[PDB]
């Protein structure tokens, strides 16, 4: 999933 | 429709290359189109005028949709590609996009070099 689309995701 | 065919080249892309990627632990953005409003991605559809996934490329190659392999494999070259011209270089989605063309690589190395019609 997506913390901040594209540029950091969370797993 | 358009001409398809089965070819060994195709079944090598779809029982080789794509299992391997379908199931990649980098494989969860790739699987769907890019949904821009969903993500807030502006210009991405200005930018990105051939979207690209391996949703469509899977469907593609289980409905005989290619002629031949090299339309497929420009699918998978547009979608690698898409990634590398809208995001920036040090995006999460740049270096898993890397990660899974690493591997596609490596598989279609080892594809038959004769394309020939089954
Ligand atoms: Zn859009
Ligand atoms: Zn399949």
């Amino acid at each position: 999933w997506w913390i901040i689309p594209k540029v950091k995701k969370g797993c | 429709k358009k001409p398809g065919r089965v070819t060994n080249q195709l079944q090598y892309l779809h029982k080789v290359v794509m299992k391997a990627l379908w199931k990649h632990q980098f494989a969860w953005p790739f699987r769907q189109p890019v949904d821009a409003v969903k993500l807030g991605l502006p210009d991405y559809h200005k930018i990105i005028k051939q979207p690209m996934d391996m949703g469509t490329i899977k469907r593609r190659l289980e409905n005989n949709y290619y002629w031949a392999a090299s339309e497929c494999m420009q699918d998978f070259n547009t979608m690698f590609t898409n990634c590398y011209i809208y995001n920036k270089p040090t995006d999460d989605i740049v270096l898993m996009a890397q990660t899974l063309e690493k591997i596609f690589l490596q598989k279609v190395a080892s594809m038959p070099q004769e394309e020939q019609e089954l």
